[PDB]
């Protein structure tokens, strides 16, 4: 999808 | 009663979990609230997600946050299958079984910010201010918008979150102290709390601050 991830 | 969002999902697996929604009479909307009840993420066979802002305010909320095979399951048995048994466990980052979703749903009346004062301080990157102030409100903290705001008392637990990378040629984070006395945070700090339902010790999150 076009939402963000939030990784290190 | 029930109201869905999803989270990971190409435009097409939306549109299985649309058909499902549809045949169900259950509500699907495409932004997260405060009625929202499930949150159903794409996972892998293990129930394991990615993180995302859903993901976040899902279990910040407390609500059912589910993988998407709970859907497809529930199809391919013509029933309407149960939440549980398709719980998310854990996800890329914070750890594959730390059961977060589960400990948010089951710690609403001790959340893991209560008692804490926090300051959002930008700028950020894919994460609007206003969402990480509700994600951090959620969780039991008192939001403040200024530095010179924080409530001042030797009971008082005042922290500032930043987002390091967010700034360029600003080696100003470091100089927060400088205008507040509270130990200033990266926004990691918030994020790894909130997937696993913990409070985090503030030690490696902390950022040095010039005297």
């Amino acid at each position: 999808s076009t939402s963000p991830t939030f990784n290190k | 009663r029930m109201s869905m969002v999803v989270s990971g999902l190409t435009p097409e697996e939306f549109m299985l979990v649309y058909k499902f929604a549809r045949k169900h009479h259950i509500t699907l909307t495409n932004l997260i609230t405060e009625e929202t009840t499930h949150v159903v993420m794409k996972t892998d066979a293990e129930f394991v997600c990615e993180r995302t802002l859903k993901y976040f305010l899902g279990i910040a909320g407390g609500k059912w946050v589910v993988s998407y095979f709970w859907v497809t399951q529930s199809i391919k048995e013509r029933k309407m299958l149960n939440e549980h048994d398709f719980e998310v466990r854990g996800d890329v980052v914070n750890g594959r079984n730390h059961q977060g979703p589960k400990r948010a749903r089951e710690s609403q009346d001790r959340k893991i910010f209560r008692g804490l004062e926090i300051c959002c301080y930008g700028p950020f990157t894919n994460m609007p201010t206003d969402q990480l102030e509700w994600m951090v409100q959620l969780c039991g903290a008192s939001v403040v918008k200024e530095l010179s705001s924080f409530t001042l008392g030797t009971g008082v637990h005042p922290i500032v979150v930043v987002q390091p990378d967010a700034w360029t040629e600003d080696n100003g984070f470091h100089a927060i102290g400088q205008m507040c006395e509270a130990p200033v945070v990266t926004r990691e700090w918030v994020l790894d709390s909130v997937a696993l339902y913990q409070c985090q010790e503030l030690d490696t999150y902390l950022i040095p601050q010039i005297p």
